[PDB]
């Protein structure tokens, strides 16, 4: 279905074996499946179309709204007001979209094991390191921030990491 | 719709000792010098079609004669069939 | 099970422990050595995706018999001889595994005689 | 939804045919199953393949030596 | 002889076992009596005060309410700080309050030592 | 946020000039239009606020309060309708003045930009409450219990306004965005600890804190109807959402100033919750399951993480209503018998099949059972207190099956068995008791298919 | 209070009890839906030890049974490549040391 | 259920057939108002055998209290029909 | 730890079973002793057997209630299997179900039980696991042939103990073709399901001879020695109880005990210190 | 005509309400509806792109 | 049950009790018929021996080593009519009884149907009105001061008079109301 992106979900191909019966005996799935077809999708296919002729009589839009850039955390002064509430919200709405990366990929995560059956174990190796991936990125920017979190609180985490890095790195080095 | 047809009671001449295991009771009471009292009263619990009982074996093999005769008239029908 | 007995009433190091199973080199016994073969490619028996634990050198006859309840749906006592020859496989595989504890068991067995004859012959 | 069967007071039950015939059938059907599937399907019960003896096998095919070679 | 029954608290001993309902003495015969006439006389009151068709309402109970004033507000007035109340409050207010609190502040400081050294393998742990 | 503080004062002069037999019809009439009104607070953001003005504005956590508090007052008109007939007009009018006085002091308080308008509100809802509790009181206890439910209080806020102002000699605003925007760590140090003390003590001692409880049992028992449904249900939220927004500028002392309290709460949830086992008395008993579930929302408050004020915000909603809908019910029984015990009147099923059916609802959603809103805030304090410690959940596990038994405990003592039978003065029950049960229940199972509306800010 | 009489006429037949007479402090503990008193056959401390030399002793073997188990003279199940490595968690790029089945 | 509704007539019978099957008793003898102890010279501990026996008979039981003044098969019959709540 | 929990709870339940006299309780005890077989199936890495088991017992178990509830009912309420005697010809119906049940729930072979039990006591034999839980597997399946004994021994073979106004009906469409849909299910289900189902586990294809049997074996055995230990009670003899049957009638004293040293000490504290 | 009414007014309708749900909104979005992949063997033939998968090894074929 | 009880129980009593509960749990023991009547006749004959008896202690020195004995053998399940206080359907009705007194909230709707009920109903309440008024005097005179020394009442003996309390004896709700 054209609904969704099918590169931001992919699937397999989906092959599917054609069905030969060995068998001579009239199997019930394929009757029982003739009888749904004509007592539930049929009617159900004529009232969808009938709803959709009534909705393309009426055709309106909507769209998907666009926010600007603003000046981050890093560039605003100590007691600017303003410049601190532009950054906070823009922080916040960068949080809500962080979320959503992760539930896209957990997704992707989910659907598979599902998907792949009994081998699923090596079969989702791929999708299991892009979400060890996202996760441990996740983790490091917004983890232990606590209930009342913001922006600078987010910044202090990342230079105390940025610190710790500079130091093992030196100490590495001068080794 | 209920169950009200007046039902009337035996008659209590019917019921005897004699014949039951509380005949035997009554001897190994009577070797003693007692006497059972009440040996008349539970008669009636050896005498209609209480009186036969069915072995724990013969319990298990309920249905095996009707069975096992089905079950071999099956055998001679496979086998006629098969040997064709 | 007498293994059991033997092992647990008997001597404990006169009988292998299936934890620690085999403790002797392959080819300890005799050069040849021939070689376990499978018929079933990782793809397909991958495909199949039996389970984890059906995947062993029996897996032909279990696609085999897999194939057959697939196709002769309806009647689902057509394909037996399918069946038959996957229980033949795992009763081989397991006679394998027999072979393996009593030849175990042996060798364990004459490696102790070999170490009392040598302890005799060195206090004598 | 049944028939009307006074009690006895004593004596034995008032019995319908039909429920006599009928677990006389459903016990003889159990019992013509349990035979024929006796009959047709006896390896469920008795086996299959013959359990061999580890004692019977030779010493060539179990890969041991004289005790003197190795 | 047979082996002898032995009452506890959960587990109390029978009528028919009791010594005290074999040794009778007329003193005792007379306390029984005795009883019965006040049982007697409470069910009188009752009854008469049940079957009146007069009466509407809920016949109060002198006892019922006794028991719950006792229970709840008869408390503290007869309460005394003596040796045994001062431990028990103590014991059973004081000592599960510092048990938790070092059960507690143990295990945090193990976990923030395991985090600090860096060996936890908090993996996937996004959620707190 | 004037369109419903306006009408809720134009409920004044309408009630003062109403007829004498109509009090009750426009009294509840308006208080239901003034809900509806409020509902529209709901539609929130994931951003800053709705910022009415420089003296009023909404989140997501004071919408549902804001909510329930618009709601309850038709629920107290309601169940107050009953024991005030033989009552003169003016004390009636006096009475439903004093209601919504309530309401606005609370309405007041729930939206309160700054911190000292916040402490006057707060304390300005002390005053209604305690002319309620003393006056339309039955037995002569209620004196007492009104004294203790005011010093209690005091003695835990006052120094809190002390507090307050040191804060603005220092930071120079109590505007809450501002001191969001604004804030800094606390040292360690001991003025710093007492800082902290003063600015939780307050609150701790309306949730109640376990140790600072007593006088709830008596302020809950002694009340009327109407003062004590809202003291269950909206007045011991009032601590939740202090402490909710004080909690900002605490960190990171908070990090272990909370080890004293957590050991309360975490332990006195267990006691309060066995004393319920062996009481004598319905109010007592609501009293004390109330004491354990606040207990609850104090340990999720000082945990200090998203799942825990999801979880508190949720769980401090759900109890309102199913504690309001208990004391309801044991109102009604109590009309009937007099007498407030659980042992005398037995075996109500049999009597009132519906009540029965009304009872086994509010003990199932007192119960935690799923997908109630009170089992999603409890699970979610359950979670992010086993991730704090994972031993915690021994306790929390210990409370969840105490808490079934004395549930089903009240449902069995005075619902099944054998009527007694000296009673012969229960009635059938009226349709307004029916509907304010009905009205009490349906909100939560409504809100429990729409939980985000209760999840607070962090959702 | 369940061994009070239950053929007695009490006035609260559910609770047994009469009209005006004392209450029990500990009533709301014993009201037959709760803690009973009322003899047993067995004797308590008998009860008390043989349940718990029933538990202790079933207790006890099972540990044995631990340190004894049962088992069969086979040896370990064989898997083809390298023990199923691919299909068991993967890493196809670590290259890991081939495992050969022997054939008997 | 599907329990017929017991009579008073019943009731008699039964008891009367019960008694009637006690050797200990002469049939000729007893009548519905005879007395146990004097008119039949039976003990008390025939008196509990026979009350023990019509527990037996009915399928519910009689509290000791009750059944120790119960002397004619006249009351016997009254006592179950007041227990059981039977009309006619 | 679920094999160990499963063994125990099976021996339990089944031991207290055998000398139980409400039929209600004694069924219940089978379906207690039931699910710790499951359990210990569970143990041993067999899921997919747990759930055929599952599946069987569900159709004879629930056979076995509606037969329990039919004699409860004909018999005016009463439970207690003394005061029921001659029921195999008094109402055969009843008597033919019940019989039927009893077999399938010992795992007589080809029927419902037998596709389940059978390969549970075979994987449990085959498996590298405790030597103890084995044992109490084994004492257990003995135990279960004992207590089915027990039922239809007491109810329907010997002399009636019923009160003489006599009202057995089984007469009923109702009751007479609900207890038939699950004979037949109990009848051929195992045949129709284990064959329908794909092969969802590694075979047990070479067993020795003795182990093969040892289901059938200790079955035997204990309907034998159940058979033998109730045909002495028409003995004109009477002896006080043991100490063994005491403990196994009042349930391991465990309800006594537990209902009444935590509660207790759980209330008084809760009134005395809270 | 009392089964015929029960099994319109009690099984179509919920079946079409239901395959008229699932078809038009739950499948609208992506892995609303994940279904197992289906087992391939060795000889049969792909719908979509018609690939014979080849046959075994030919294992070695005796009892 | 419905007999007012004693201040004490006889020692005939006492040995008539221990008769009836020993019968019962022999009866428990021994399941099947002619078993149980050979063990109670022999039970009897061991319980008559000491009939005779005419001093006190020994007769008190014997019922109590009997009911030792019947403790250590006492049968811990014995059997319990389904109606008996300990029986599987002891209060299984108690649900279904209700009080007459809830007919007088009744809706007129309601009492519509059913008119020769409630007339007869009224009829009842007046009888009761009048019956009390006399039954109060009648319990006031016959009684002894102090108050009662049983819970036993005497009953009518006038003409028109009724049994003193009788309208709660009356009018219990039934074994089984539904
Ligand atoms: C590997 C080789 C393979 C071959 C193996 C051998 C082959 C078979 C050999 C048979 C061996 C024994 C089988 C017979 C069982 C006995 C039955 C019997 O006669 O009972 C009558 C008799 C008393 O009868 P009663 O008092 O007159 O009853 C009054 C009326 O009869 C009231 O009666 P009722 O009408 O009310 O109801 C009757 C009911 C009531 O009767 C009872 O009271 C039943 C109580 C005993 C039966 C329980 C047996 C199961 C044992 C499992 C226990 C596990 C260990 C527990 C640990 C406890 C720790 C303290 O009895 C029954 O219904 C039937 C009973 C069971 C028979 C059917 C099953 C038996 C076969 C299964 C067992 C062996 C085969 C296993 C198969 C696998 C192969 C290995 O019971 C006994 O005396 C018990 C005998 C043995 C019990 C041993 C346990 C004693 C423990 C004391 C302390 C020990 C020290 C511990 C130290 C710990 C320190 C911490
Ligand atoms: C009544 C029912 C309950 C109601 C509420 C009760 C809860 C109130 C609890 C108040 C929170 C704790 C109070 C103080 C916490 C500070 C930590 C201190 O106690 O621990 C040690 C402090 O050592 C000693 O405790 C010093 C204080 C000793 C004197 C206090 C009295 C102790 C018991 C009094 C309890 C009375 C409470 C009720 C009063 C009415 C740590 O050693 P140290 O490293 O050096 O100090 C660290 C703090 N610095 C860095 C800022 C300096
Ligand atoms: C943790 C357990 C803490 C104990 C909680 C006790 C709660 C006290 C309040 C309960 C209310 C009192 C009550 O209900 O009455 C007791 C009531 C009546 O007794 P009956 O036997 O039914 O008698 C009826 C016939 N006359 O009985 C009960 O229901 C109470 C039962 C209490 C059981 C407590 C024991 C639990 C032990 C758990 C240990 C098992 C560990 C788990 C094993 C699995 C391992 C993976
Ligand atoms: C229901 C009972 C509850 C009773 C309330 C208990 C809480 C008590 C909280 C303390 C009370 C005073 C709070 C202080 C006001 C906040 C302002 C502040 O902290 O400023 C500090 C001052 O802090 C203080 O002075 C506090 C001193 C305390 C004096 C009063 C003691 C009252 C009793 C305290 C012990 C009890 C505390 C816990 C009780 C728990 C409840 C029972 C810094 O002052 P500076 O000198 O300007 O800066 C230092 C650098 N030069
Ligand atoms: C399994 C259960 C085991 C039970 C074990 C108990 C064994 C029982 C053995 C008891 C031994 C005795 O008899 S103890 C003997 C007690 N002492 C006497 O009996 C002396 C005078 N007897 C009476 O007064 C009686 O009531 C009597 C006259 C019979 C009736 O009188 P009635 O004219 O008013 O019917």
């Amino acid at each position: 279905p054209d609904s969704w992106d099918k590169d931001v979900y992919p699937e397999p191909p989906r092959r599917t074996p054609a069905p030969a019966p060995q068998t001579s005996l009239p199997n019930p799935v394929t009757y029982l499946t003739k009888i749904f077809d004509l007592l539930v999708d049929r009617p159900v296919t004529l009232a969808r179309e009938f709803i959709e002729q009534q909705h393309a009589k009426n055709r309106y839009y909507y769209y998907h709204r666009e926010f600007r850039r603003v000046p981050d955390i890093t560039e605003c002064e100590e007691k600017d007001i303003l410049c601190m509430f532009e950054a906070e919200m823009q922080w916040r709405r960068d949080y809500k979209v962080d979320q959503e990366i992760v539930n896209i990929i957990q997704e992707r995560l989910k659907a598979c094991q599902q998907r792949e059956g009994e081998s699923y174990r090596q079969n989702c190796a791929k999708e299991l390191e892009q979400f060890t991936q996202v996760s441990k990125a996740f983790q490091d920017r917004y983890s232990d921030l606590g209930a009342h979190y913001s922006a600078r609180k987010c910044l202090a985490k990342q230079k105390q990491r940025m610190l710790a890095e500079r130091k093992a790195a030196k100490e590495a080095a001068a080794a | 719709e209920h169950g009200h047809s007046k039902m009337e009671l035996p008659d209590y001449k019917q019921w005897k000792i004699e014949g039951t295991p509380l005949e035997t009771v009554q001897e190994k009471l009577a070797a003693r010098g007692l006497r059972d009292p009440w040996g008349r009263n539970e008669a009636w619990r050896y005498s209609g079609g209480f009186a036969n009982n069915v072995s724990f074996v013969g319990a298990l093999l309920k249905g095996f004669k009707w069975g096992f005769a089905a079950f071999v008239v099956a055998v001679g029908a496979e086998y006629y069939l098969e040997s064709q | 099970g007498a293994h059991l007995a033997r092992r647990y009433l008997g001597d404990a190091s006169k009988e292998p422990d299936p934890l620690r199973m085999p403790t002797f080199p392959p080819d300890y016994g005799f050069p040849e050595r021939k070689e376990r073969e499978m018929v079933a490619t990782q793809q397909e028996m991958n495909d199949a995706q039996l389970m984890l634990q059906q995947r062993d050198y029996c897996a032909h006859y279990l696609i085999q018999l897999l194939k057959c309840k697939r196709d002769s749906f309806p009647n689902f006592l057509a394909c037996k001889h399918e069946q038959h020859d996957w229980d033949y496989c795992e009763h081989l595989d397991y006679v394998k595994r027999m072979k393996e504890f009593e030849r175990e068991r042996r060798l364990l067995q004459r490696k102790k005689r070999r170490e009392q004859r040598e302890a005799e012959m060195a206090r004598g | 939804g049944g028939v009307h069967i006074e009690p006895r007071y004593r004596q034995f039950p008032q019995l319908t045919r039909s429920q006599l015939i009928q677990a006389e059938f459903f016990s003889a059907t159990m019992w013509f199953w349990i035979l024929w599937r006796f009959w047709h399907d006896s390896d469920a019960v008795l086996g299959h393949f013959p359990y061999p003896d580890p004692s019977q096998w030779t010493d060539e095919e179990l890969g041991i030596l004289p005790d003197d070679e190795d | 002889s047979f082996p002898k029954y032995k009452p506890s608290r959960l587990a109390t001993l029978p009528a028919t076992l009791d010594p005290a309902e074999y040794d009778i003495s007329p003193e005792t015969r007379k306390a029984q009596a005795e009883r019965l006439a006040i049982r007697s006389r409470l069910k009188r009151e009752y009854l008469l005060q049940y079957n009146d068709p007069n009466r509407l309402g809920v016949i109060e109970d002198p006892a019922l309410i006794r028991w719950t004033y006792a229970r709840s507000a008869n408390i503290y007035p007869n309460f005394r700080p003596t040796p045994k109340t001062s431990l028990l409050g103590a014991l059973f207010g004081i000592g599960p309050l510092f048990f938790w609190y070092y059960v507690f502040k143990t295990d945090r400081d193990k976990k923030e030592k395991l985090i600090q050294e860096g060996k936890l393998d908090q993996t996937f742990n996004i959620s707190y | 946020m004037l369109k419903i503080i306006i009408p809720t004062t134009m409920l004044l002069p309408m009630t003062w000039m109403s007829k004498h037999n109509m009090i009750w019809i426009n009294a509840t009439v308006h208080s239901l239009l003034i809900s509806l009104i409020s509902l529209s607070l709901l539609n929130q953001l994931g951003e800053n606020s709705l910022n009415f003005s420089l003296t009023f504005f909404s989140d997501s956590l004071s919408a549902p309060l804001l909510v329930l508090t618009t709601w309850l007052l038709p629920l107290m008109l309601m169940a107050s309708q009953s024991h005030l007939s033989k009552e003169t007009t003016t004390r009636k009018k006096l009475y439903i003045t004093m209601l919504i006085l309530l309401q606005l002091f609370l309405i007041m308080t729930f939206t309160a930009t700054e911190l000292i308008l916040f402490y006057i509100l707060f304390e300005a809802t002390l005053v209604p409450t305690l002319i309620i509790i003393t006056r339309w009181g039955n037995q002569t206890e209620r004196l007492n219990a009104g004294l203790y439910f005011l010093f209690y209080t005091l003695a835990g806020s006052l120094p809190l306004l002390v507090a307050l102002v040191y804060i603005q000699n220092t930071t120079g605003s109590l505007n809450f965005l501002i001191i969001h925007y604004w804030s800094h760590p606390l040292s360690n140090s001991w003025s710093n600890i007492f800082m902290w003390l003063a600015c939780i003590m307050a609150f701790m001692v309306k949730m109640p804190l376990y140790g600072l409880h007593l006088w709830l049992p008596k302020a809950h028992v002694e009340a009327p109807i109407a003062g004590s449904m809202v003291l269950a249900a909206v007045l011991l939220k009032l601590g939740g959402y202090g402490m909710m927004r004080i909690t900002t500028i605490l960190n990171p002392l908070t990090n272990y100033m909370a080890y004293p309290f957590l050991m309360l709460s975490m332990w006195g949830m267990i006691m309060t919750s066995s004393i319920c086992l062996r009481q004598t008395d319905l109010k007592s008993l609501i009293a004390y399951s109330s004491v354990s579930h606040m207990a609850l929302v104090i340990v999720a408050i000082m945990i200090q993480t998203p799942w825990s004020f999801m979880g508190a915000t949720a769980l401090m909603i759900a109890h309102g209503l199913t504690s309001s809908m208990l004391f309801c019910l044991a109102n009604t029984n109590y009309e009937r018998v007099h007498s407030r015990t659980m042992i005398l009147a037995r075996g109500l099923q049999t009597l009132l099949p519906l009540m029965a059916t009304w009872w086994l609802v509010a003990s199932l959603t007192n119960l935690a059972l799923p997908p109630s809103i009170n089992l999603i805030g409890e699970l979610f304090i359950i979670t992010a207190s086993f991730s704090w410690s994972n031993i915690t959940i021994i306790l929390m596990g210990m409370n969840m099956m105490i808490t079934a038994l004395y549930s089903l405990y009240m449902l069995i003592t005075t619902q099944r068995g054998k009527y007694t039978h000296h009673i012969n003065n229960i009635k059938p029950s009226f349709t307004r008791e029916n509907a304010l049960m009905a009205l009490h229940i349906l909100p939560l199972l409504l809100l429990t298919l729409n939980p985000k509306m209760i999840l607070g800010p962090l959702y | 209070q369940q061994e009070r009489d239950p053929w007695y006429d009490w006035d609260h037949p559910d609770l047994r009890l009469n009209w005006g007479e004392p209450i029990h402090w500990d009533l709301d503990m014993y009201i037959r839906n709760r803690v009973d008193t009322s003899p047993t056959p067995v004797s308590w401390n008998t009860m008390c030890k043989h349940l718990f030399g029933f538990v202790a002793f079933m207790l006890f073997m099972f540990w044995v049974g631990e340190i004894y188990p049962s088992y069969q003279p086979v040896g370990p199940k064989q898997y083809p490549y390298n023990d199923l490595y691919l299909e068991r968690g993967g890493d196809p790029t670590k290259e890991p040391e081939p495992v050969v089945h022997y054939e008997i | 259920s599907d329990a017929p509704p017991l009579t008073l007539e019943a009731i008699k019978d039964r008891v009367l057939y019960v008694l009637k099957l006690y050797d200990k008793i002469d049939p000729e003898k007893l009548s519905v108002n005879s007395h146990f102890m004097k008119d039949l010279g039976l003990d008390s501990l025939d008196q509990v055998e026979i009350i023990m026996a019509m527990e037996d008979e009915f399928g519910f039981e009689i509290p000791d209290i009750d059944a120790e003044k119960l002397m004619c098969p006249q009351e016997i019959v009254d006592y179950i029909a007041d227990k059981k709540d039977v009309y006619e | 730890m679920t094999l160990c929990l499963g063994a125990i709870t099976t021996l339990f339940t089944a031991l207290c079973a055998i000398t139980q006299n409400d039929i209600k309780k004694i069924v219940a005890f089978s379906t207690s002793s039931q699910l710790g077989l499951m359990m210990v199936t569970i143990g041993i890495n067999q899921p997919h057997l747990a759930f055929l088991h599952i599946c069987m017992h569900a159709f004879f178990k629930a056979m076995l209630f509606m037969c329990s509830g039919s004699i409860i009912h004909s018999l005016n309420d009463e439970q207690d299997i003394r005061k029921m005697g001659g029921l195999y010809k008094a109402m055969p119906f009843t008597t033919t179900a019940l019989i039927i049940g009893s077999l399938a729930l010992t795992g007589m072979p080809y029927l419902t039980g037998f596709y389940s039990k059978d390969l549970i006591i075979e994987a449990v034999n085959m498996s590298y696991t405790n030597a103890w839980a084995l044992l109490m597997t084994l004492i257990a399946t003995s135990l279960t042939a004992a207590y089915s004994t027990r039922i239809i021994f007491f109810a329907f073979l010997g002399k009636p103990r019923f009160p003489p106004l006599v009202l057995i009906n089984e007469n009923n469409p109702l009751l007479i073709n609900s207890i038939k849909r699950l004979l037949i299910g109990s009848i051929f289900a195992g045949f129709i399901i284990s064959n329908n189902i794909p092969p969802m586990t590694v075979p047990n294809t070479t067993m020795p001879l003795y182990m093969k049997m040892t289901a059938l074996i200790v079955t035997i055995m204990g309907f034998m020695l159940a058979l033998e230990l109730n045909n002495t009670t028409y003995y004109l003899k009477f002896k006080y109880p043991s100490q063994t049957y005491k403990f196994s009638n009042m349930l391991g004293y465990y309800p006594s005990i537990m209902h009444r040293l935590p509660t207790y000490h759980n209330l008084s504290m809760s009134q005395k210190s809270a | 005509y009392r089964h015929s009414i029960f099994a319109v007014t009690h099984v179509l309708i919920p079946v079409w309400i239901i395959h008229y749900y699932l078809k038009y909104h739950v499948t609208a979005k992506p892995y609303t509806v994940v279904e197992r992949k289906p087992r391939i063997f060795p000889g049969d033939t792909i719908l979509e792109t018609g690939e014979v998968i080849p046959l075994m090894k030919e294992f070695p074929d005796q009892h | 049950a419905f007999s007012a009880p004693a201040a004490y129980l006889t020692h005939q009593q006492k040995v008539l009790r221990l008769y009836k509960r020993a019968l019962r749990h022999l009866e428990s023991w021994c399941v099947h018929r002619d078993k149980y009547r050979y063990f109670a006749c022999l039970m009897r004959a061991r319980f008559d021996e000491h009939k005779n008896e005419k001093d006190m202690v020994k007769a008190t020195q014997l019922l109590r080593q009997a009911e030792e004995e019947f403790w250590y053998g006492q049968h811990p399940q014995p059997y319990i009519f389904p109606e008996s206080p300990g029986g599987t359907s002891y209060e299984r009705y108690e649900c279904y009884k209700v009080p007459e007194w809830c007919l007088d909230d009744w809706h007129p709707s309601e009492k519509a149907m059913y008119p020769d009920y409630f007339a007869k109903r009224e009829q009842w309440k007046r009888l009761r009105r009048e019956s009390w008024e006399r039954e109060v005097k009648q319990l006031q005179e016959e009684t002894p001061p102090g108050g009662p020394r049983t819970e036993a009442l005497p009953p009518a003996r006038k003409e028109g008079d009724l049994p003193p309390l009788w309208w709660h004896i009356v009018t219990r709700p039934r074994e089984r109301p539904m």
